């Protein structure tokens, strides 16, 4: 930097013949080592009645501030490094109207972690009130209370990694002291004095060097949040928390995985391309995974956790071993139970193949935070079988936060926004669409040894010396709630953004092309998030830490949808935000009798109850108002209808399809090698939606000589010693091959095989291909398999680019799915625990969605709450607008409660109650006249039993933390709040002298 | 002197000079300035690598000395923010966009000719501290009387003899009359030898066969003779026309005058161009010890990069044996396109260590008396050995220079002896054992002065780090030859004198792997050099054109512009010891460096100070020019057909691909005949083919035979072998030239929002939008012309497509007051902010919207290879129109939470076209009638279920028809 350190410049002069004192003992820098402790340990006991003061699930701890002189000394040395100035702290400040809603959802929210998707509901008993007037005297009909529960399922996003954290080393007295330790080893003592215990000698200095890679220093703030992500990911796995298992067993036992779209006894709906590949996988019994639907018809896959993320590691890979450029983090010392958990998180690296949540487990490893338990910093490894169950798994998070972030309490809260951003609202109603969102990942650039710091500062014991206590758990379970509270704010905000695009942006279908429909919705978001930062230049400050592009973060979308101050969500410097990924790939249903959807005339004028009764008695997925094979149907022309686009040709789904026959040479060799795998690999589990470009780019990369593609071909038996290049496999175009097409057994009979072998991603991995290369190539293979399944069934091989695939294209535009409407219904009810809240006023004769005098909510939530209520009673309220359309609220053509978007003024005309227990709620009597229906709500939070919960907090455990520690001194003496800390020596000047030797140059006499 | 007899002050000045000279002499031996204090021990290299303007820019201090996976990316980001007034979707709101463009920088050995001239000089400007005490400052009196009290004779009885023959030997070579060679006292010659050798074995990344195949060796592990170390060569490779860039400019210019070393390095590079080669094994062989007019080259190129070359001999034992094996250094081609050169420890040297101990040196040999290098015999040997031939050494870069410096000192075969190690040693040279003891001890101990050292440190830093940006569409820069001198190895004080055992601050051993020095040397060239490329990017010709005079050609049109070049003024040259003479074509780099970082100029950073004071001059003609080696000449997307320069730039196509900075700007094959200056715009290019004498069946060229014939793209080549085609394109307004990015990220202004009018280059309000329009149309992807009425020479129409940045707004060739922007292809297609390019074209014309840029750019170090995803999120053309003012409308306006209506934003600036049949047209006769309702049928069947835990099955099914048969109806 501009200046050499002050300590380095200072001289012994002026001197004198009488300057006896040794060099070491002047030019010694001024240090006053012990630094006062700065924070207060405990929640506070009430003075009277002696009953401990309560703040829920909370542990607060004390941390060392450092003396003024000592930071100055740390500074003279670190002349030339950059450490981020402090990230700002702001609460989130919301608009007045939204303020009241966010407070209520926040107050108690308790997830119920059923089969792979977070579960919440507010059970609500509501008294429908019918208001109508006779000449100024009011009337009311409220016959019975509907009992119904609004459940808001939160399913995790699809993650892919691109952006890598910039090299600024997050600022800590662990980081500052690491920076010195690297600079001192490398650039020899005299860029700093020996900076740690055990860095004095050499053979201490050499062992620290060999480990710790050169660019290798402190980014815990970024490495912490990605750990938090994966353990929260693992918390959905081994949910019961009475689960006890071996790590291999945990990998092998098959929990449901959270796949894209809803499925019903006689239809499936709105499932991504990944989901549609896996539907065939379940249907044809060819794969080992079965697609299953959680209650309410939701969707789930039944694979082993091993199968999704972790396939393709040859037996070289385990445990994030030393000098692989990975993070290598320090484990605190605890019963094997906890040590086994950290080992299992980043088992032989599992790359991102997304089950809905498979992603979360993957994320820790990809950024490279790969805990180690060997080697001198972190305790002895724990045997293959140590059964970490959800309790030891929570300990790990608990400690991760206490020793990451140095108790800063900005970064730890800042993590929550990124963890909350990973979760959607789920898709239930049978044509949801409306989900064009994926959290894009960063991988930390900077790799440094985890135990290098701890081994070099251990004066006595040779092991990392951070100790787990039973207070880390209190922090773990406290954080779990802090995540559980902030997620409700994020998930609500996201819905609002979706509504903003749905209502206002223009969304239209041409030829019933769903992706192209969805892709537009993604664009609008992508532009309703960029404006949120609110200046050109503040983005650059907010970026500073991250060097992916400025792709704006996913919860920035929630910041716009929500009241919109952007400082709270990802701060001006917010290490590791995840930006936006285009996960919009499709709708695509299918039926018991593969068929298209019948379109039902409903004619608008003359609303009769019986036609509306028949519709309710109809089935939920299959009815679709407008057929868009030829026409572009915007929700201004066609509000509130499903546009059923008919089976999907070869032609839509081109930017998706991965088998094609157009390849030029020695890419013919590569592509034939890819096909041969696809056709043979029994048991492949799909979720990576590889496009035509992914295989295009892979085969181009694979063909051209770079050392990586070169070694691959020499490994896999192509192109080094190959005599049957030219003819053997360049004219082998599939639709030649004999015998079985889905079984590894190749006869010695068979004629026509590509090459007489099959390589699994163990050998290819044991000839040394980056785990990235083998995975992506193996990912393509699996995708080509699935795709082979659809072609077979499909109306043809897409010889014609209008050939009909077996499934659908049906998008529900001008409609909010059950997940979005339940989300509003949950939030709407919490503000209406006591008050009446009249919902629909003048049901006929003005817009359904209206804002008037006292609201407490927008007015989607008012009608959304109304929808969910009429659902659980037995009502089918049809809202019909003069023009041409008709859509219902409560029950629907989709099934269950779905409020329709108002791009066109909706007016109610008739309600049709399914079944008669003749004790109805007065609504039909208010539609003949026109009156207001007030809804007195009483709700009860969906609180499950202890053995399926996100967070359990211990109300009694406040007995432990309250008291404030302290060491009261008897017999006077003076002990201030002062504890010893590290210190460092500094350069000093040493004057050295060689032992005198005589050769035959020197004068001597 | 007589006058100063007679000045009132004159006698004091005399008493004082004499008195200081007389005391200073008495004890030369206790003289050093290295050990004075912790910084100026270890040569004041603590803090150099990161200045403070640059830290701000964010470059990390890991230092950019190639390590297995190091790439430096200069990426700038801007965030344009248009405030749209008459939107096509409801009437107001603004639309922020954000993108980032990434440069690439390379660092490595710089190939342009090294003009190092080595002459023994006798002076104390550098030398050594013991020497400095030894000769009095001004009064010339014999000192041997005094010197003897302090030095044994065996050293000085013997040294003088070495100084006699060495003088005769050089008189041998230049046939100089031997009065006129002088015995050396300068030590820049040494500081350089030991220093160069160190900043090679420590910088480079070494491939040890730790087991089985090649591996890396950790920061701490032995270097066995068999270590391939590959040094990243400031080059880039690719596909598309420019196979390698940037070549030495001058290899290309029509008459070369190249030396023996370049002729077997340029041919080596060219064979490397074929789209299928990996590591061109250049073996050199057979060189006799009278002289070298007979050395067989050979080229075996194996087409993968890692089968780099191998030899059967451990470190050669005496040079004549070392000679026989001959010296072979492979070149291989990269990942990330950094052409890496690889060489083996056995090659750089031959085993001096012929230790002979503690008795008067024998009638003819050099002996180094090393005090307390214990067991560093191997680290020492590597530092001080006659390079393998020990004669004419054919290593491509600095090594060739280092060998030449060594060769000036001793004829082939003067056997060097080491004393103070016991009789033998192994060569292992584990690294610090290299820099701990070896380069630091070696120089501190001999009292060798900061000043000798900053000079070696900057000079090496200069010929191991010329960093030239990676633009492959067009060339880079032609990194210019630098002119420096250095005296041979023998040194009065260092070579035969005792080793001075007392330290002052930091202690010789406690200096680690010399990261301070090594990063410091590497950094200095890159930071200083980067401006020169950056400076070139930043500034160009004012009107966008370069004058051409008659038959011309690009090399020649290169020296004519020089007459009009401008450079900043140096200032305070106190440090360079009157080696300060110019050619008016040599400006030291740090002429430029002051321009970019203006801030460096007051002397507060060694990086500027150290550089300007003692930094090789370079040369500045050829620096405009770019040279790259292209596959063929004459079928290039853009040969602008000579004529446009003749009639005038009727058209110019700038087409910027999806992601990178680069513009494949157009050039005019530039030897095109005419009778007067016709102004070219925008690039002048020249294709040349060189053919080199053919190889014997195996791989023979004799070094002398190697003769290159320039011919041009209109002269016949069936005869004369060819190896590569040279194209050099010179350019004025750096748009779409990789540098533009280099100029922006590093000099360019940052972090303050400034509106299109201020950024734009045009004058009137009216013609400031047209440029702002021309780019914003060009982002989405639909070409946009700015057409000018023919008068002037600006080129009638400039059109650009593809992803342009705003500073690039800055460089578009004027536009004033004649010309309106017209969209070339109007086909309306989905786009990103817009659709139907025209509605836009109208949009700009009305002053509806303005776009205000802010950008921040960071220089970066990337150490772990990273994968990125570029998503263009893009709206449809079918249904961009429709979405008719959702917000004036009073139904929507009423189902939307209030702020939304309040805030300015919009998904689109302008709506599109062409919607397909417009409504849910389903022919009736498709609407079934809902069957009559059944009144009494219980609803448990349809009413929505409520939360119960678990998950249960789906039953569906299909059968897989045989795939193969359908694969038979084909795909897909």
């Amino acid at each position: 930097m501009s200046a050499p350190s002050d300590q380095s410049q200072e001289t012994r002069s002026p001197t004198s013949v009488g300057n006896t004192v040794a060099a070491d003992v002047q030019t010694s820098v001024h240090d006053k080592p012990t630094g006062e402790l700065k924070g207060s340990d405990g929640t506070g006991i009430h003075e009277a009645t002696g009953l401990p003061i309560d703040k829920r699930g909370e542990v607060p701890t004390v941390q060392l501030e450092r003396t003024a002189e000592s930071i100055a000394k740390m500074m003279d040395l670190l002349r030339s490094e950059k450490f981020t100035a402090a990230a700002a702290d702001a609460k989130l400040m919301l608009q007045q109207e939204f303020q009241n809603i966010v407070a209520c959802a926040k107050n108690a929210p308790q997830m119920t972690v059923n089969a792979g998707r977070f579960y919440l509901g507010c059970n609500s008993t509501t008294a429908i009130i019918a208001g109508d007037t006779a000449d100024g005297y009011e009337i009311e009909y409220s016959g019975k209370r509907i009992e119904g529960q609004c459940v808001v399922a939160l399913e995790p996003l699809t993650i892919t990694l691109s952006g890598s954290t910039s090299s600024t080393q997050d600022n800590s007295d662990s980081a500052k002291l690491f920076a010195l330790a690297v600079s001192q080893v490398w650039g020899g003592a005299s860029t700093v004095g020996i900076v740690a215990p055990m860095l004095q000698t050499v053979a201490q200095e050499q062992t620290f060097r060999a480990r710790v890679e050169r660019d290798s220093g402190f980014q815990h703030h970024a490495a912490l949040t990605t750990v938090v992500t994966t353990i929260v990911g693992w918390l959905m796995h081994v949910g019961d928390s009475a689960a006890k298992r071996s790590r291999d067993g945990w990998l092998d036992h098959q929990t449901d995985f959270a796949v894209k779209g809803m499925l019903t006894p006689h239809i499936a709906s709105g499932m991504d391309w990944a989901g549609v590949q896996t539907y065939s996988a379940s249907a044809m019994e060819t794969t080992t995974d079965r697609v299953r639907a959680d209650y309410a018809g939701r969707m789930v896959v039944h694979s082993t956790l091993r199968k999704q993320t972790l396939r393709s590691r040859g037996t070289g890979d385990t445990t994030e071993t030393e000098n692989s450029g990975r993070y290598l983090l320090a484990l605190p010392k605890c019963d094997a139970g906890v040590a086994a958990a950290a080992l299992a998180l980043t088992w032989g690296k599992p790359k991102l193949g997304g089950a809905g949540h498979a992603n979360l487990t993957a994320v820790m490893s990809e950024a490279g935070v790969g805990y180690i338990t060997g080697v001198n910093g972190t305790r002895a490894t724990p045997h293959a079988d140590t059964v970490f169950g959800r309790e030891e798994l929570v300990y790990l998070l608990g400690f991760a936060l206490r020793h990451m972030a140095d108790a800063q309490e900005q970064v730890i809260r800042n993590v929550l926004a990124q963890v909350a951003s990973l979760f959607r609202p789920a898709a239930c109603s049978a044509h949801e669409w409306m989900n064009v969102h994926g959290a894009l990942m960063p991988k930390v650039s900077r790799p440094m040894n985890e135990p290098a710091f701890r081994e070099v500062w251990n004066v006595a014991n040779s092991s990392s010396d951070l100790q787990m206590i039973d207070r880390d758990k209190l922090n773990g379970e406290h954080f779990l709630r802090q995540l559980a509270q902030q997620i409700t704010v994020n998930c609500t905000g996201t819905a609002m953004a979706i509504y903003q695009a749905v209502l206002a942006g223009p969304t239209g279908i041409t030829d019933g092309d769903t992706t192209r429909l969805q892709k537009d919705l993604y664009h609008h978001l992508f532009q309703y998030a960029t404006t949120t930062y609110a200046d050109g230049v503040q983005v650059m400050q907010a970026n500073t830490r991250m060097a992916n592009k400025m792709v704006p973060p996913v919860n920035a979308l929630a910041a716009w949808g929500l009241g919109s101050s952007m400082d709270s969500f990802t701060g001006p410097h917010c290490a590791y935000y995840f930006g936006l990924a285009d996960a919009a790939d499709g709708c695509f249903y299918s039926t018991t009798t593969g068929r298209t959807l019948s379109v039902y005339a409903v004619d608008v004028n003359h609303t009769s109850s019986d036609s509306y009764l028949a519709m309710a008695q109809l089935e939920p997925g299959l009815i679709a108002t407008a057929t868009g094979t030829g026409s572009t149907i915007t929700t201004n022309v066609e509000a509130a209808g499903v546009v059923d686009g008919g089976l999907v040709t070869e032609g839509h789904v081109s930017l998706y399809t991965t088998i094609s026959a157009q390849w030029n040479g020695l890419q013919r060799e590569v592509y034939n090698w890819l096909l041969w795998h696809a056709c043979k690999t029994e048991d492949s589990s799909h979720a990576d939606i590889v496009g035509a470009e992914e295989v295009k780019s892979a085969v181009e990369w694979l063909s051209s000589n770079s050392v990586e593609a070169h070694r691959f071909r020499s490994s896999a038996g192509l192109g080094a010693t190959e005599a049957a290049g030219s003819p053997g496999r360049r004219a082998w175009r599939l639709h030649h091959y004999d015998g079985q097409i889905f079984s590894n057994v190749i006869a010695d009979t068979e004629r026509h095989p590509y090459m007489r072998r099959l390589y699994t991603p163990s050998e290819l991995r044991d000839a040394r291909n980056d785990l990235f290369v083998v995975d992506r190539i193996w990912k393509i293979v699996m995708a080509m398999r699935a795709q082979l399944m659809l072609i077979s069934v499909q109306e043809d091989g897409g010889r014609h680019q209008h050939s009909k695939h077996y499934f659908g294209e049906a998008a529900a535009i001008g409609v909010m799915g059950h997940g979005f409407t339940n989300l509003f219904a949950y939030c709407a009810s919490t503000v209406h625990g006591g008050r009446e809240a009249r919902l629909i006023s003048n049901c006929t004769d003005t817009p359904m969605y209206k804002k008037e005098a006292n609201d407490l909510v927008p007015p989607m939530m008012k009608v959304a709450q109304l929808s969910t209520l009429l659902a659980h009673g037995g009502a089918w309220c049809n809202a019909v607008n003069m023009g041409g359309n008709s859509t219902s609220i409560g029950l629907s053509i989709l099934g269950d409660g779905t409020m329709p978007l108002q791009t066109v003024p909706w007016t109610v005309n008739e309600i049709t109650y399914l079944s008669e227990e003749g004790a109805r709620h007065g609504i039909e009597a208010i539609i003949d006249t026109n009156g207001s229906v007030s809804v007195k709500v009483k709700m009860t939070m969906l609180e499950p039993r202890q053995r399926f919960c996100l967070y359990d907090d211990n109300k009694t455990s406040s007995y432990i933390t309250a008291q404030e520690s302290r060491t009261a001194t008897y017999v006077t003496l003076k002990l201030g709040g002062t504890k010893n800390a590290n210190t460092i020596s500094g350069l000093v000047a040493h004057d050295y002298k060689l032992a005198t030797t005589i050769l035959a140059s020197t004068y001597d006499k | 002197a007589t006058q100063m007899q007679q000045r009132d002050n004159g006698e004091e000045t005399l008493a004082n000079i004499k008195h200081s000279a007389r005391s200073e002499l008495k004890d030369m031996n206790v003289s050093g300035l290295a050990g004075i204090n912790i910084q100026a021990g270890g040569y004041d290299l603590t803090g150099l690598s990161l200045t403070d303007e640059l830290i701000a820019q964010g470059l990390s201090n890991v230092g950019l000395l190639p390590f297995e996976h190091s790439r430096v990316v200069l990426e700038l980001a801007e965030a344009i923010t248009v405030t749209a007034n008459n939107t096509d979707m409801g009437g107001s709101g603004q639309y922020c966009e954000q993108g980032a463009w990434r440069a690439w920088l390379h660092v490595g050995l710089n190939m342009a000719k090294h003009h190092v001239r080595i002459r023994s000089s006798a002076a104390m400007d550098f030398g050594t501290h013991r020497m400095m005490a030894c000769d009095p400052a001004s009064l010339d009196a014999s000192t041997i009387s005094a010197m003897s009290r302090n030095v044994t004779t065996a050293t000085m009885n013997a040294v003088s003899r070495e100084m006699k023959a060495m003088k005769a030997l050089a008189a041998g070579r230049s046939r100089m009359s031997q009065s006129d060679i002088a015995d050396n006292n300068d030590c820049r010659g040494f500081a350089f030898g030991v220093l160069s050798r160190m900043v090679m074995h420590n910088s480079a990344r070494r491939h040890g066969v730790v087991n089985g195949r090649l591996q890396e060796l950790g920061e701490n592990d032995a270097s066995t003779a068999d270590t391939y170390l590959t040094w990243e060569l400031a080059c880039a490779h690719g596909k598309g026309e420019v196979a390698i860039t940037p070549v030495p400019a001058a290899w290309l210019d029509p008459e070369a005058q190249l030396t023996g070393r370049e002729r077997v390095f340029s041919e080596a590079l060219a064979r490397l161009v074929d789209p299928d080669v990996g590591c061109v094994h250049v073996k050199i062989d057979g060189v006799t010890q009278n002289a070298a007019e007979n050395a067989r080259v050979h080229y075996a190129t194996r087409p993968d990069p890692m089968s780099w070359l191998d030899d059967n001999t451990g470190l050669s034992a005496d040079s004549n044996a070392g000679r026989i094996s001959g010296e072979h250094y492979t070149l291989w081609k990269g990942r990330h396109s950094k052409v890496h050169l690889t060489i083996q420890l056995k090659q750089l040297y031959h085993r001096m260590s012929t230790t002979a101990a503690t008795a008067e040196p024998r009638a003819d040999s050099i002996v180094y008396y090393l005090k307390g290098f214990e067991g560093l015999g191997a680290c020492a040997e590597f530092l001080l050995a006659n390079s393998r031939f020990g004669h004419h050494s054919f290593l491509p870069g600095v090594f060739g220079v280092t060998a030449d410096v060594h060769e000036a000192a001793y004829a082939q075969n003067q056997a060097l002896f080491l004393a103070g190690i016991g009789d033998r040693m192994p060569p292992a040279t584990f690294t610090k054992a290299q820099l701990a003891t070896a380069t630091y001890a070696l120089m501190r101990r001999y009292d060798i002065s900061e000043r000798t050292c900053h000079f070696a440190i900057t000079t090496i830093g200069h010929m191991v780090a010329q960093t030239a940006v990676r633009d492959l569409n067009n060339g880079s820069l032609s990194p210019l030859p630098f002119r420096v001198n250095l005296s041979p190895f023998l040194v009065q004080g260092v070579q035969f004198w005792d080793m001075n055992d007392t330290e002052g601050s930091v202690s010789v051993h406690d200096m680690g792997i010399g990261k301070e020095l090594l990063t410091a040397t590497y950094a200095l060239g890159a930071m200083a050099s980067l401006a020169h490329v950056c400076e070139q990017g930043g500034t160009g010709e004012e009107m966008s054109a370069i004058e051409v005079s008659r038959f011309t050609d690009v090399h020649t049109v290169a020296t004519d512009l020089f007459r009009k070049v401008v450079m900043t003024e140096l200032g305070d040259l106190k440090l360079r010891g009157s080696e300060v003479t110019h050619s008016s074509q040599e400006a030291l780099f740090a002429q430029k460096m002051k321009a970019v970082w203006s801030s460096m100029a007051e002397g507060s950073t060694r990086l500027y100070n150290l550089n300007q004071a003692y930094g090789p001059f370079v040369d500045v003609q050829l620096a405009r020019i770019r040279s790259s080696f292209v596959r063929d000449i004459g079928a290039s997307r853009q040969m602008m057909d000579a004529s446009a320069l003749i009639k005038h730039a009727q058209n110019v196509t700038y087409d910027w691909p999806q992601n990178e900075s680069g513009c494949p700007v157009q050039f005019i094959a530039l030897p095109v005949p005419s009778t007067i200056t016709h102004y070219a715009t925008p690039a002048i290019g020249t294709e040349r083919w060189f053919a080199t004498t053919r190889l014997n069946a195996a791989g023979s060229k004799v070094i002398s035979e190697i003769r290159w014939t320039n011919g041009l793209n209109s002269d016949d080549r069936a005869g004369v072998h060819v190896f590569a085609y040279g194209r050099s394109t010179i350019v004025s307004s750096p748009l779409g030239c990789a540098e533009a990015m280099a100029a922006m990220v590093i000099a360019g202004e940052h972090k303050v929002v400034r509106r299109h009018t201020s950024i734009a280059r045009a004058q009137s309000a009216r013609t400031a939008n047209i440029v702002a329009g021309a780019v914003l149309g060009a982002r989405n992807g639909d070409m946009m012309t700015i057409i000018r009425p023919s008068t002037s020479v600006a080129s009638s129409a400039v059109h650009l497509r593809g992803y342009i940045p705003m500073a690039a707004m800055n460089m578009l060739p004027i536009t004033d007051g004649d010309c309106d922007l017209v969209v070339a292809d109007t086909r309306t297609r989905p786009g990103r902010m817009s659709t139907s390019p025209e509605a836009h074209r109208r949009g700009v014309l009305a002053s509806d919207y303005h776009v205000d840029i802010a950008t921040d750019g960071n220089i970066r170090h990337v150490a772990r290879e990273v994968y990125t995803v570029a998503d263009i999120p893009t709206v449809s053309e079918r249904v961009s129109g429709l979405a008719l003012r959702p917000y004036e409308r009073s139904c929507v306006r009423d189902a939307s939470t209030l702020h939304s209506m309040l805030c300015g934003a919009v998904p689109l600036l302008y709506g599109g076209g062409e919607p397909m049949k417009l409504g849910d047209n389903t022919p009736v006769t498709n609407r079934q009638a809902l069957r009559p309702p059944e009144y009494n049928r219980n609803p448990a069947l349809r009413m929505p279920a409520r939360f119960q835990m678990g998950t249960t099955a789906c039953a569906f099914t299909k059968a897989l028809g045989d795939v193969r048969a359908q694969m038979e109806l084909r795909e897909g």
